């Protein structure tokens, strides 16, 4: 189910990135398939006017979340794609252990925790790489 | 053989967050009407069953103390009572100077001079026209000014007074939060939770359990049962001032009664604008009260004092003491009972001595009624709460209650523990104490040997 | 033609320049707020009272919200970026035993949904599948 | 061996319910700067708007179950409630008030229709009373058994208009948000329901102007070819008939009366506006209608009637039956004021077979009881100088006679009253249809 | 052979307006005393606020058409109103008062300036009236019954009097405007830009720094100062209609005085409503003054008329004046300090000519008004209640408002006179160097490059 | 280096800068007391409206590239050939010596064409994928 591996090592978690990762704004179609709310539902938001405010807030928070990470996964050259791999380099400042003690005997959450520090800079890296690989591709198409 | 990046999409992990969630509920429709106030709140069904998705090996840290579904609670109740109540009649012709004498239609001597026959000259401000009215108010609600006799009402002083719709029904009809999408519930499932700290039996669900937003001090009222034992819960024990919310895992039974068999007296003020004073009573006035089975308190003060040696030592003496003083609101076990407002004196239930050395009759409690409302111990808004024709009962389950504590010095040979309470949080603390709120954040990276095709 | 006018052509004639109605979704949106805003003033008088306000601005949200509806659904069967995609899930001649000479001519958009729409559903929940499957093979090959 | 195909941009649409949005033209806005619509309206339109012909396409259309006309009647009442919201109160007003009779140079018709009443009225200080007087129509007076009261004096929240507020009739455009589109229905003779063949899409509806009126519809869209007649069940008597003109038949109306508009301050800036003394003589209000281009239009009423009723069918025509004066009189408010035309004249002729003009009395009343609710009311301020109203009838609301027997003789009475009527005559020939661009079918080609 | 080629993310943008939202830096509770600056401006700033050099890059700016100072305008005058909105209404005021004047100890300037006011007002019961007195300034009160002793209150005839609520300060604080998601403000660091011409070294901002949104008329006070020259600018200089906005380099100091003592009286009128009158005075009257450095005044006005000459020609005769005839709210400085609101008559100061040729101050007289119709407006007039003590406000005038009159005959002597009025002026000054600009990522370019 | 750094860089230098040009796009500044900001008059809708037009328009953007043909890729070649009537200037002049300001500019006036090019360009390859596929 639903971050039913959230326990689990990070090797046996990866199996279910498709499930966690579709329910991402799953709202934009499970609201669509509650009909937006029964029609006294949507008067009663309208009549009052905070609630309505409060709630729109909400669903617009929501798109633009996922409308973000959406950029993020297209900008790096992986729209689409719920694994891919990257013309980046491990940096051993990030993480300097080996690839059984990350890929088992430790959960999502500690390595998250773990490189919480080094984010930014591996997005930047990223977008980066695809930057360069995107003028290699005109190159080559010219060529 | 060398690392390189690789970006995930769907990875489980969260991190906590103040959010903003939608009140769901049954979709029962027909009850109430939809003039519920929650009906028409909390409108969205709650068909699908809950998910309670478990989480093998996960072990999360829960703070009822510092939970963002109180505060959200909390203040949602105040947004939607302010709002129900918005759209109603003003009552401002009516804090005028009023001439009042006793009843005495058959009172008892529990009622003595406790119901105020008062007459005044209304006015609907719109015209030079006086129509004298009367009206029986309570003496709660009617304070003298030159200290028969000329009184006014009480909130005269401080705040215009709105009159609550009729049509408009408080009753507590169970709701569910779900957050919104991207958010997730974690709740945690293990038995005696003591509030805080670290919790092994884990799992996600995207609504909470069906909670009564109910509205009472020094007992809690139709809340959940906790799991085969008496739980007590505080932020800082040791520390007097927190209060001490105590779990049951038994219910009371409280029956609670208004014998007199009032009527109304509907009164025009403008165009549309009704205000329903409270007519003749008819029959003899006796004092509304409410009975508890006095062996099942018995036993539940029992255990709760079992509980609380646990934590105390069980060599100290506990003893249970009546409220200190203050306003109604603290000093009372307050609730609305069938649309009227109650107002109960619990000494008779605090009232017991402890030693740590080891029928059909029912515990009376006197209760007062008042019309006007001054809500969540707020200056500036004042409810009026309209007569309710016929004898009013409720049948209530006391599921927990709020304790207080006064430090016995150093020496501490006795505990005294009184009710107490009048900080509403701690009313929907009782429910959401099992459950946070985190936000998911699919995306992340990670080490592989992989090398990106172009 | 226009925004609907292939909507009396044939299937395979309306087939061609679907980008107008594609276009158009999002153009609507970005043309009537760029009008709503700067071109007449008068926002106080849209502001006036707030319920106008807020029935525009959900009225926007639910526009924008369905569109990423039909974005996210053709994510999910492997056509985003795409107006015609072709997929590995079979035609059962439960939902229409029409052969493609049947429908493809002498036949209207409009009928087509009115005539498969029972099935809409079922079609949807096969795509999905025939995707998982796809991304989980994709993931092995990996 | 077939594949499903998924398309994207399909053109197709459903059926369906959403808020349309308001327009107008904006060249009339500095114009009709304080106008109630324009105000609202403030959104322009397309300068020159072009609508689409979609060949080949047969659409289906009910007029009777359209949601536009709701979302026309609601945002309509929504406008005039917001209108009349920051204007002041006239609760002040409901005071006893001393009224004698006018007798200044009367005509016969006018005896005991006007009242000159004066009464005390708070001042701009709260604590100091001014003695004013005022004209009153009858029709705004009750007698208290000389003393008189307003209508509704202790029973509805009178609420006196702003008097710079202009409430005439505007076009307006309802545009469709982005995402929906509007079918309009181009057949000739469309009556007003089933399937329709001439079909085009518009982004925005014509010119509709929100005009309000009763027995007799003003300022529509004349019909193509004949005068069409539609009714969700002709033979079901309890249904109103509406009659569509291809011919417009022109009415003047007028108000012969050099009003003043006398100025009193309640309070801290609140005005109240009262019908000074009538100057020159007093005269009834009435309005004109060609006798032979009513007659003639009766005529072709009656023609078009007898073919869903027969050959040999008699059909008379019948003044309207007992009721309110809001539903038994053609009511309009042309000029500023409500007028109240009693339209005996135009229905008193039994067509069982094949310069001057019609003169219809009208009265005048200011406290207005609109949209038919009780409580609420709108005071309408006098206008200064005589009104000249021109219009054109282009609608009839009729209903046959609830005939038991065979009723060979057909009767049409005035009727109405219901404003979804009015704004139904105009908004028949759109529907509003949601565009659902993804569909999928067949094809030879699988993924590869 | 060259293709067609799509870039999205390209670094060009177009003029347009959008909706700006405001930020402070760092209010934290100490400057949100109620202040509808800090508690309505939720949104904070960033604590170190990034700016961008943009290298060969000119733009056009416009002071006097730019969208900016129209949003200010109307976000500070809905700020206005719905800090107003829910403040006691004083609609039971607007009733006959006994008035007398005051004599106690009142020295000869401030004679007939202060009345004794009694008068009939409500209590929380609709039943009872109470007798009470409080004190109005000449300006808040009119005279009526002349064919003598019964006055009303200025604004019992045009609009009903709110009272601006206690314990919520209208001070200014800085104010950051911020663009939205997608758009960019352009900063022009030209400096002696006179606001309209092209400007080159321009820097992008993602918001403006700290804008003081303070309310004067005739003089522009805690502004942001030029460097190393007195600016003038106008839309047309040689258009006699438009206001010529002065913009100095050195700040003039200037302290402004109430010395009254006053006590602020509470009397309820409602259930739950209370208005504030001013009590009495503990000490003697004297009248509000501001003291302005007549050093510093002589050389800034020396500096004003020798940049006036630049544009009037070196060889005309600058001559100043006072204020011509009009309401307090035009020809006289208005400014809110600590609360109450002056009203100082500046003939003091613009009283010099020109022909090209110690530690006293120019003492300013000040009126104080109460009952305000605030931004031109008839419609409502805010009650500003009384204050306790004796205020000071020490401020710095840092702009000029000057209105030069025809002269169209014998034109070697113009005369400028203080002016404005116009509060979109009294911001114009702070926000001439930003302009918003909508970014229009895509475009498409040739290159030789074709897809396969 | 930061946001618009290569506003006045020449055109081939300035594409470098893409990346963050298009981060700034959707992220914006606010992502703080709330109570005060439910105000609908102020702080309210008008915001929540700045935010929606932001998303607004960056979907538009991103429709009209998957439209184009271009999806996902901020560099990207098609099929539709440079006409010299939209410029008759050559790439040594435009990708030197000129600011995509300056060419925004110059070429304002064409894109409307150009954009119709591109859509119906894309389709075309779409529906010859499709029978190419089928065969
Ligand atoms: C509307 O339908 C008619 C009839 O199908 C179309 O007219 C011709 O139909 C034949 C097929 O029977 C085609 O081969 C012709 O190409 C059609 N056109 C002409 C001019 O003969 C007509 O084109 C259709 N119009 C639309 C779809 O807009
Ligand atoms: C409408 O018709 C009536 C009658 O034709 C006009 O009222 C006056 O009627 C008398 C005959 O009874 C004529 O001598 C007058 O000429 C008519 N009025 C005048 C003097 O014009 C009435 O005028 C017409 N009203 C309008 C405005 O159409
Ligand atoms: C502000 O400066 C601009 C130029 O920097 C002035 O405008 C120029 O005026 C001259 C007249 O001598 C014209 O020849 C130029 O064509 C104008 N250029 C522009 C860009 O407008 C403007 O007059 C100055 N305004 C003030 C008040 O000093
Ligand atoms: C503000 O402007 C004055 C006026 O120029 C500056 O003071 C000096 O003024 C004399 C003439 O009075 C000039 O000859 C000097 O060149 C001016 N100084 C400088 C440094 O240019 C004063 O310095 C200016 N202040 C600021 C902060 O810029
Ligand atoms: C939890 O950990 C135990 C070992 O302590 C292991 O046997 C079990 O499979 C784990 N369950 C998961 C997958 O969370
Ligand atoms: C009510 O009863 C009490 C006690 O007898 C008495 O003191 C009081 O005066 C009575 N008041 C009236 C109005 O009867
Ligand atoms: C709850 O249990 C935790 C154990 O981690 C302890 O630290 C905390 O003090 C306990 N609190 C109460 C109120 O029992
Ligand atoms: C499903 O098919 C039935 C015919 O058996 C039809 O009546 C119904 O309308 C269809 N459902 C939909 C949604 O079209
Ligand atoms: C009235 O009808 C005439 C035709 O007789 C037409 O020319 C005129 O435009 C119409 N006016 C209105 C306001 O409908
Ligand atoms: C209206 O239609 C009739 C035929 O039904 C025609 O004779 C008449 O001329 C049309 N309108 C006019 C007045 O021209
Ligand atoms: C109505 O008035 C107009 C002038 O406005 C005139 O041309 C027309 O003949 C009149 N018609 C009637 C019936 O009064
Ligand atoms: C109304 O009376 C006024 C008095 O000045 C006169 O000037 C005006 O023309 C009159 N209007 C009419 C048409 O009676
Ligand atoms: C009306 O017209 C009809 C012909 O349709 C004619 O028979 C009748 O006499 C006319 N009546 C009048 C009064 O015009
Ligand atoms: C500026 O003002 C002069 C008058 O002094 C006028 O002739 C000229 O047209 C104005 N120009 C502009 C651009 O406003
Ligand atoms: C269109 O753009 C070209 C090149 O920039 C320019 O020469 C021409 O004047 C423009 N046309 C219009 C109408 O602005």
């Amino acid at each position: 189910g639903f971050l039913g591996a959230a326990g689990s090592t990070m090797g046996a978690a990866s199996m279910t990135l498709t499930v966690q990762a579709r329910n991402l704004l799953s709202g934009i179609v499970q609201q669509q398939s509650n009909l937006l709310r029964a029609p006294e539902c949507q008067q009663h938001l309208l009549k009052l006017t905070v609630w309505g405010i409060k709630q729109l807030q909400a669903r617009v928070l929501a798109v633009e979340r996922y409308l973000r990470d959406q950029q993020l996964l297209g900008i790096w050259g992986c729209s689409g794609k719920l694994i891919c791999c990257t013309n980046v380099p491990w940096n051993s400042t990030w993480s300097n252990r080996n690839l059984s003690e990350i890929w088992d005997n430790m959960t999502w959450l500690q390595w998250d925790k773990e490189i919480s520090n080094y984010t930014q800079i591996i997005y930047g890296l990223l977008e980066e790489s695809q930057n360069q690989q995107e003028k290699n591709e005109q190159d080559l198409l010219a060529l | 053989e060398n690392l390189w990046v690789t970006v995930y999409y769907g990875v489980p992990v969260w991190k906590d967050a103040e959010t903003t969630l939608f009140c769901a509920s049954d979709a029962k429709a027909y009850e109430t009407k939809k003039h519920n106030v929650w009906a028409t709140h909390c409108c969205v069904p709650t068909d699908p069953n809950p998910q309670e998705i478990h989480l093998e090996n996960v072990t999360e840290e829960f703070n009822m103390w510092k939970n963002n579904m109180v505060e959200q609670m909390h203040t949602d109740i105040i947004s939607l009572w302010d709002q129900s109540l918005k759209p109603c009649v003003k009552l401002t012709p009516l804090c005028v100077t009023l001439q009042c004498t006793n009843v005495t239609n058959n009172i008892t001597d529990d009622m003595r001079g406790e119901l105020k026959n008062c007459s005044f000259n209304m006015t609907t401000e719109l015209r030079d026209k006086k129509q004298k009215v009367y009206s029986l108010f309570y003496r709660l609600d009617v304070v003298q000014i030159n200290e028969n006799k000329e009184y006014r009402l009480i909130n005269c002083n401080t705040s215009a007074i709105t009159q609550a719709c009729p049509k408009v029904s408080f009753e507590p009809i169970p709701i569910h939060y779900c957050a919104p999408a991207g958010f997730a519930i974690l709740k945690c499932k293990d038995k005696k939770f003591n509030g805080t700290g670290p919790c092994t039996n884990v799992s996600t669900v995207q609504c909470t359990h069906g909670i009564k937003p109910v509205v009472s001090t020094q007992l809690l009222l139709n809340g959940s049962l906790a799991e085969e034992e008496v739980i007590i819960r505080s932020e800082n024990i040791t520390n007097n001032a927190k209060n001490i919310l105590v779990q049951l895992n038994e219910s009371v039974q409280i029956n609670c009664t208004r014998p007199n068999n009032n009527t109304r007296k509907s009164i025009r003020i403008g165009p549309g604008q009704w205000f329903y004073a409270t007519g003749d009573i008819i029959g003899d006035i006796r004092q509304a009260h409410c009975n508890v089975s006095k062996a099942t308190w018995n036993e539940t003060l029992g255990k709760v004092v079992k509980q609380l040696r646990k934590h105390f030592g069980n060599n100290t003496i506990i003893r249970f003491a009546n409220s200190s003083g203050g306003d109604l609101e603290v000093t009372t076990h307050s609730f609305n009972c069938g649309g009227e407002f109650f107002y109960c004196n619990t000494s008779g239930l605090f009232n017991s001595t402890w030693i740590s050395n080891t029928s059909n009759d029912s515990i009376t409690l006197p209760c007062r009624i008042k019309q006007i409302i001054n809500m969540w111990q707020r200056i500036g808004q004042a409810m009026y709460a309209p007569p309710i024709q016929g004898v009013i009962r409720c049948v209530s389950n006391i599921t927990g209650l709020i304790l207080t504590r006064d430090g016995g010095s150093t020496n501490s040979t006795t505990e005294t523990f009184r009710p107490g309470g009048g900080d509403m949080r701690d009313n929907w603390r009782s429910e959401l104490y099992k459950y946070k709120v985190v936000k998911i954040e699919p995306l992340g990276v990670a080490p592989t040997r992989c090398k990106r095709r172009v």
